[PDB]
């Protein structure tokens, strides 16, 4: 019934958060599956203007199928809305939506002996502000937009004057869609660090909260500083589009690189939002299937808020072909390459929490693995694009796209899909099967790595972010990289299976503990699923 | 002249180096990288170990430390120690990159929506720069005979569309060439990726940039900052060639 929708209860509102986080989460890789279609081959051959004369569902189902180019006038407003609308549900609506607002919300306060949050009313509000927020981000991509047709084609972080001067008012149905997601988040973080810091049970002390509520406490207060900075800049937007501000326009005296300024100083932060939890969530399973607690508690706590406080004051990265000057240059450059420093301890201990263990290779173990592996990979990448010098051949190609995919789509998803096989059981009652999700992980691993690896080959051979069409000599990586995501896309849908069966009629959970002794947590002591009422 | 600037088929390396700052970017980038396969490989060689090693059917009895500071100090001064080596031939190269030269050819390019315009202040010449096979050539951004043919007339082949522009920026080889960037309307990027060069065309601003070609050549670019439907339809096409041939094509746009 609807009575899912208006509970207050802090299980039932992770859960629709990291339900909604999976639906949009679907609704964005099938963007990515368009996108890899169109790049799969040079020359346009699906978003053809002439689609665009046709209905708007007969139109839809014209693009799916490729035309002559002859036949196909290349339409890059299409393109830039799609992968303007992929990026911002990515960013704002999917993954922290379902690390934060999902798993956070449900075992955080498990994890402290909290019977629920400091306002549960308030944590209800938080949901649907994501869900407006949402709505409006996907109502823009049906608005009047640039170029006469529906959409902004703009990229996720709206750069001016190209946003301010975008027609129509699908920009602004963005930034209040981003504005409501903020809010989602603010009034999220508020009641994690109330919860966190006055509703923790007798005896448990700050060196005795486990990993994943110390990640989400760090993550609730990069979201604090980093998303009214966002709110701000954004309302400058609108302000200059609707109500003759020019903040970013150079006639009347405005900057347009001081946007980027102002963006970036949430922008990296966000990125760090986006990892935490889950470097939590690989704390919790770690320790679990190597049978032994983790390496160097205290270490991994600071590690994290090392890294959080980092992450305000290296922004200036993605600004270094923006017109800096050589000393910002050199600034930005060494303190983002502090960084690797914290997060290395994180890597070394997990190998150590693994070292002289027992380890059982299940399917959540099997996630954290690749998490490790591949989260590397897209770390010393990122290491590679904070040398300033270096960057500039690599700023806005595909090497900076594989680059961030690797750590998110390869990294944080690798955590999501770690929490959820880790979860399923204690939070359903009921278990998934233990080969499927094996063929999942494999999946994942083979076609994630297909799809993205060669993008470093592509961003080395110079092809540029955000293009519809590429010359021909681009053409061997980008087939193997879409052939890759259509093989992802198989193993989201066979995922998807893999939930409907689990939950319809997977295994019945019996025990509190359906894993080990060294799932040393509450909520391990717990039923599966844990009552409707706590502590 | 010899079309060196480009992507090639199939590609996995940086585009062919023609100037000295191109080089530095090569040999900085091939230096990191040797180091950062090395963690990558010694990180996932320790995993795969000890999931070998430790594997609950052969180590049923799992150990309890959690400290081991010597271990714990040495794998953080190490990365220190790394990431310093790289700041110390990394900065260098970057103060090489910005430190803007005496010039003995100026260009300054403005990015529009969609191509690019220079301008020679020095010799008062003054051109746009449109993709072959845009509308300005009669196109419609895509591949035709018309357009094939249109490669062809101006000294290129099918391959090379979407680089290709119906005008080039034209320079003397081993001469210091400053250029100044700038956008019109929205922001721009003008890029030879074969010079290690890249420069954001933001409105408002003129930020400088700096390349000496070591050889002659067709090199190629690609606006590098969204900005638009046609994004990807406003290359670049520079021309290095001789001395007396610079001079050649400066002569042809006197007005006498
Ligand atoms: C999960 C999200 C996420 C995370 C965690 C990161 C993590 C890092 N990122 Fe990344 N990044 C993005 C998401 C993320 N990034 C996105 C989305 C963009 C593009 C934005 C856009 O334009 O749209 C981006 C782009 C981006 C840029 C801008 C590039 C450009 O546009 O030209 C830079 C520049 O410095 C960078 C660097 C880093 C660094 C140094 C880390 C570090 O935190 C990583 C540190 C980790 C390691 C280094 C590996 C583990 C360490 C060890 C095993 C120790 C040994 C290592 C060494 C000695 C080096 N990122
Ligand atoms: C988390 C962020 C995230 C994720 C998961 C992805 C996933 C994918 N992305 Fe990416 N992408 C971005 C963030 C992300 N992306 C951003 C920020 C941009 C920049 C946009 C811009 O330039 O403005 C971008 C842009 C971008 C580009 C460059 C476009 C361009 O420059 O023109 C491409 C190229 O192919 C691409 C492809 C893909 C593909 C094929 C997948 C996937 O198909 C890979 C397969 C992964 C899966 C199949 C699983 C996904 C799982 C989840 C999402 C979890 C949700 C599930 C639950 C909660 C249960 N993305
Ligand atoms: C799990 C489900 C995942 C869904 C994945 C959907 C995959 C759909 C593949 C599209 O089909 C191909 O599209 C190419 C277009 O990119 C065509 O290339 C050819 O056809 C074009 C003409 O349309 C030419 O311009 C190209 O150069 C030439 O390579 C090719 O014939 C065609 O078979
Ligand atoms: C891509 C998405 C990823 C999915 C993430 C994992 C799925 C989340 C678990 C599903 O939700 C659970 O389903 C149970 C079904 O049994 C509920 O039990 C409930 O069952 C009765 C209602 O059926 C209630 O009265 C009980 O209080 C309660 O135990 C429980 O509340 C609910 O949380
Ligand atoms: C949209 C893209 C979707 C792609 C879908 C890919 C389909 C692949 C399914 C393969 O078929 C399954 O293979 C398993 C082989 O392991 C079998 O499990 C068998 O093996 C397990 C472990 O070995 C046992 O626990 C099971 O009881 C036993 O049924 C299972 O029966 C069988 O149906
Ligand atoms: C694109 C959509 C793709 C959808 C993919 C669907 C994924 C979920 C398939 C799960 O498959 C089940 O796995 C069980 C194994 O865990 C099997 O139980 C088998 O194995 C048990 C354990 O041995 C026995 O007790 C059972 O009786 C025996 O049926 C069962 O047969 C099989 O159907
Ligand atoms: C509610 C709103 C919309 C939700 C959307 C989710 C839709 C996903 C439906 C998938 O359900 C699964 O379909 C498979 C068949 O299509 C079945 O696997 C069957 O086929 C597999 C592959 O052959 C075998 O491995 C399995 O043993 C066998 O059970 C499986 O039982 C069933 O649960
Ligand atoms: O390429 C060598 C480079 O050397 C000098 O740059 C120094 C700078 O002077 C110091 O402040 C140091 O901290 O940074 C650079 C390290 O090389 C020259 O000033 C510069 O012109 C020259 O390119
Ligand atoms: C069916 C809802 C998900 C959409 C899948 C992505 C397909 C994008 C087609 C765009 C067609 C242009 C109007
Ligand atoms: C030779 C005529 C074209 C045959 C290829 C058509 C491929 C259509 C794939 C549609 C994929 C929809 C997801
Ligand atoms: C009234 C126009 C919008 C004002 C938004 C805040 C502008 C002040 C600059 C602050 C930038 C965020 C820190
Ligand atoms: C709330 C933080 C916003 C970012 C501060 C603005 C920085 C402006 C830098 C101007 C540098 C001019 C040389
Ligand atoms: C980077 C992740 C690698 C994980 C290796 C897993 C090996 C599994 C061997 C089979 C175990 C029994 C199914
Ligand atoms: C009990 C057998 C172990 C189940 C393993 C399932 C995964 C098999 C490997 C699949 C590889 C697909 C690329
Ligand atoms: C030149 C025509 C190439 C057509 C390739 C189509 C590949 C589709 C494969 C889908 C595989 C999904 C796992
Ligand atoms: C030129 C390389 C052919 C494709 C390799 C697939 C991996
Ligand atoms: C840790 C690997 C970083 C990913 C970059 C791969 C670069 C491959 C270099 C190939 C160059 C061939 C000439
Ligand atoms: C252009 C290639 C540069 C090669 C640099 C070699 C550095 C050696 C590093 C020591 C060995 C670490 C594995
Ligand atoms: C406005 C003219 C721009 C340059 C057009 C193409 C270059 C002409 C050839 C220059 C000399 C080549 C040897
Ligand atoms: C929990 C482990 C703490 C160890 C740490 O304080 C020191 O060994 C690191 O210098
Ligand atoms: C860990 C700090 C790295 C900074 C270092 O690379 C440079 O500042 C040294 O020149
Ligand atoms: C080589 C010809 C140079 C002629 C020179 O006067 C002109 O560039 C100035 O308009
Ligand atoms: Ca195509
Ligand atoms: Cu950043
Ligand atoms: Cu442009
Ligand atoms: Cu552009
Ligand atoms: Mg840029």
């Amino acid at each position: 019934f609807t009575r899912w929708f208006m509970s207050t209860n802090h299980k039932d509102i992770g859960v629709l958060y990291l339900f909604t986080g999976g639906l949009v989460g679907l609704i964005s890789v099938a963007f990515t599956v368009y996108m890899r279609m169109e790049l799969m081959a040079p020359g346009v051959q699906f978003m053809c203007a002439e689609h665009l004369e046709s209905g708007l569902v007969k139109g839809f189902f014209q693009s799916l199928w490729p035309s002559a180019v002859e036949n196909c006038t290349p339409n890059g407003h299409l393109w830039n809305v799609m992968i303007t609308g992929h990026g911002i549900l990515m960013m704002f609506f999917v993954v922290i939506p379902a690390l934060f607002g999902g798993f956070g919300n449900y075992f955080m306060p498990l994890h402290i002996g909290a019977p629920d949050m400091a306002f549960p009313r308030m944590n209800n509000l938080s949901y649907w502000l994501y869900v407006a927020g949402t709505s409006l981000a996907v109502a823009s991509l049906f608005a009047p937009g640039g170029n006469g047709q529906l959409g902004s084609g703009i990229g996720w972080v709206l750069y001016p004057p190209l946003s301010t001067s975008e027609s129509g008012y699908s920009t602004d149905l963005a930034i209040f869609a981003v504005h409501l997601s903020g809010a989602s988040s603010i009034l999220g973080a508020i009641n994690m660090i109330t919860t966190f810091l006055n509703m923790r049970a007798p005896g448990m002390t700050m060196h005795k909260v486990p990993l994943f509520a110390w990640s989400i406490f760090v993550t609730a207060w990069l979201i604090l500083l980093a998303l009214p900075v966002l709110a701000g800049a954004i309302t400058m937007l609108l302000t200059d589009r609707n109500f003759g501000t020019t903040f970013f326009q150079p006639s009347g005296g405005g900057d347009p690189v001081l946007y980027q300024h102002i963006l970036w100083f949430f922008g990296h932060p966000e990125v760090y939002i986006i990892v935490l939890p889950a470097f939590g969530i690989v704390s919790h399973v770690i320790a679990t299937f190597a049978k032994k607690p983790i390496f160097g508690y205290l270490p991994m706590v600071y590690a994290m808020v090392a890294i959080g406080v980092l992450g305000f004051v290296v922004w200036a990265h993605h600004m270094y072909t923006a017109g800096l000057s050589l000393t910002q240059q050199s600034y930005f450059m060494m303190a983002t390459m502090v960084i690797a420093v914290p997060t290395g301890i994180k890597i070394f201990s997990w190998i150590a929490t693994m070292w002289g263990g027992s380890i059982e290779l299940k399917t959540p173990m099997l996630w954290a693995l690749g998490f490790l592996f591949l989260f590397t990979v897209g770390g010393v990448t990122g290491i590679v694009l904070s040398q300033a010098s270096v960057d500039r051949y690599y700023h806005d190609t595909y090497y900076v796209v594989a680059h961030f995919h690797y750590v998110m789509s390869l990294g944080a998803v690798f955590g999501i899909f770690a929490g959820i096989y880790f979860w399923i059981g204690k939070m359903s009652g009921r278990q998934y099967p233990e080969w499927a999700g094996k063929l999942h992980f494999w999946m994942m691993f083979v076609g994630a790595n297909l799809t993205f690896f060669p993008q470093h080959f592509l961003g080395r051979q110079g092809m540029p972010r955000r293009y519809i069409d590429y010359p021909e000599a681009f053409a061997t990586w980008n087939f193997v990289s879409s052939l890759g995501a259509f093989l992802s896309f198989a193993s989201f849908l066979f995922f998807l299976g893999v939930i409907f069966y689990t939950l319809t009629r997977g295994a019945r959970v019996t025990a509190n503990n359906y894993w080990n002794e060294h799932a040393d947590t509450l909520e391990w002591t717990l039923t599966s699923p844990p009552p409707e009422h706590t502590f | 002249l010899e079309i060196i600037g480009r992507p090639q088929p199939g590609g996995t390396g940086f585009q062919p180096s023609a100037s000295p700052v191109a080089t530095q970017i090569h040999w900085l980038d091939g230096f990191i990288l040797v180091i950062i396969a090395a963690i990558t490989i010694f990180v996932t060689l320790l995993i795969l170990y000890a999931v070998w090693r430790f594997h609950e059917k052969r180590n049923k009895v799992p150990a309890r430390f959690t400290h081991n500071s010597p271990l714990a100090i040495a794998w953080t001064i190490v990365p220190i120690v790394i990431l310093v080596a790289i700041g110390a031939f990394s900065l260098p190269v970057l103060f090489n990159q910005q430190e803007i030269p005496e010039a003995d050819v100026t260009v300054k390019v403005t990015g529009y929506q969609w191509y690019w315009g220079y301008e020679y202040p020095d010799e008062e010449i003054s051109f746009e720069s449109y993709m072959i096979g845009s509308p300005a050539t009669g196109g419609d951004n895509r591949m035709s005979p018309e357009v094939e043919q249109q490669l062809i007339e101006a000294g290129y082949s099918r391959d090379e569309f979407l680089l290709a522009t119906d005008t080039a920026m034209v320079v003397p080889v081993n001469k210091t060439v400053v250029v100044q960037v700038t956008g019109a309307d929205v922001i721009h990027s003008w890029t030879v990726p074969a010079f290690g060069v890249k420069q954001d065309a933001v409105p408002g601003r003129l930020a400088q940039l700096w390349f000496r070609a070591e050889r002659e050549g067709i090199f190629f670019g690609q606006c590098s900052e969204l900005c638009g439907i046609s994004h990807a339809y406003m290359p670049i096409t520079v021309k290095v060639v001789s001395e007396e041939a610079y001079a050649a094509w400066l002569e042809q746009h006197h007005h006498h």
